[PDB]
């Protein structure tokens, strides 16, 4: 009897494959499906509810759809989303460049409405930063957008902004 | 593989119908506490106004709400009543019917085709004057009950004369405001029950999104 929640919002993981957005969210989440459905379905599902403002929210999470196949449903994918998070990696400086198009890629189909957050995650471990966290979070507010960057280690500041984007809705 | 576009979709407009009706929950709930927390506080300030004729006047009340009550048992044991009597009219018609014919044709007693419509022409009445007087009974009861509970009232108001006049605007006031809160009742339990219809449904389209994925998976393991 913990499934019961008052609201549902619905935010997706957009960006390049290989950053590691499924496993960033890990400890957090919790994936309703046992197995793998990236390789069938396209797109991962998993979910965290909190508490907020008297309420609990149960947030859903809509994994990366792909770039090989499925991408017809995309379009069913980003609609009703409220939030969603671009998972770049510090090292590729090309995750950096393909998060602008992933933008572009909501502000066509996504809802207008909708409050992004610029994640820069330190997935390949044995690599400098390629991209400049100054740069990097300039560009973030130019576009009226939220910006974190993180590691696999330190998952502290990871989960505060996730209860933070929440709120932000009601 | 095709069918998770349909679901998808799906999943996704179930989404906002759960948050839709949640929020018209949240709102109906509120404007019912608004109401409940005022007809509380105004039926006390009754009280503390004339509150003699307030607890004396509830036995009347009370006891009119019987003879209602009473009423429309009286009023249905009627209607049934009314209905059973005519059970025997049809029937009786045609058993009396039947002995007409024998009169005409003396020699139709041995026919076997009469006696079928004999047979059940006299089952029917054997039947019907079961159910008329087991309503009979119903209808003089209830009708007893009625005119007690008339008597009880009646009576009542006697006693409580200067009573119920003072404490009138009170259960005037305590009706008017129970119909509200019934209606707020109303609109707040459907509600409840199209939310969890929202939630079912969009708990159901998940898991066949999972019966589709490990669909695939046991056809990956065999041949193409």
């Amino acid at each position: 009897r913990d499934d019961e929640y008052d609201y549902l919002f619905k935010v997706v993981l957009i960006g390049d494959s290989g950053v590691g957005k499924s496993n960033l969210l890990s400890r957090f989440t919790r994936n309703e499906f046992n197995l793998e459905s990236k390789s069938t379905i396209g797109v991962e599902f998993a979910t965290r509810s909190i508490q907020v403002d008297g309420k609990t929210i149960k947030a859903q999470i809509w994994d990366t759809a792909g770039q090989e196949r499925y991408r017809a449903i995309t379009s069913a994918y980003y609609r009703g989303a409220v939030g969603a998070l671009l998972v770049y990696d510090i090292a590729k400086h090309l995750t950096y460049e393909n998060v602008e198009r992933w933008l572009k890629e909501l502000r066509d189909h996504a809802d207008s409405n909708i409050v992004i957050m610029l994640v820069g995650n330190k997935s390949d471990l044995r690599h400098l930063r390629a991209v400049p966290t100054d740069e990097a979070r300039a560009f973030a507010e130019k576009n009226g957008l939220s910006f974190i960057e993180t590691s696999a280690l330190d998952s502290t500041n990871v989960e505060a902004a996730f209860q933070t984007i929440l709120t932000e809705i009601y | 593989d095709p069918r998770i576009q349909g679901e998808l979709e799906k999943l996704n407009q179930s989404t906002d119908d759960i948050n839709r009706r949640e929020t018209e929950l949240e709102d109906a709930r509120q404007k019912f506490r608004s109401v409940l927390v005022e007809a509380t506080v105004k039926l006390d300030e009754l009280v503390k106004k004339i509150g003699k004729a307030v607890e004396d006047s509830k036995p009347y009340w009370e006891a009119r709400r019987v003879a209602r009550q009473a009423q429309l048992e009286a009023q249905k044991a009627t209607q049934d009543f009314q209905r059973a009597t005519e059970v025997l009219r049809a029937a009786k018609e045609t058993i009396s019917l039947a002995e007409q014919r024998l009169l005409e044709d003396d020699k139709r007693q041995f026919d076997s085709a009469w006696q079928e419509m004999l047979n059940h022409a006299t089952q029917r009445v054997m039947e019907a004057e079961q159910t008329k007087t087991r309503s009979e009974l119903v209808h003089k009861e209830t009708a007893a009950r009625y005119n007690a509970a008339m008597g009880r009232m009646r009576q009542l108001e006697k006693k409580l004369k200067r009573a119920i006049n003072k404490s009138k605007p009170y259960f005037e006031l305590k009706a008017k405001y129970y119909v509200q809160l019934e209606q707020l009742k109303k609109t707040v339990d459907d509600l409840q029950a199209k939310l969890t219809l929202a939630k079912g449904e969009y708990k159901m389209a998940l898991k066949n999104l999972e019966m589709i994925s490990d669909e695939i998976h046991e056809r990956r393991r065999s041949s193409a």
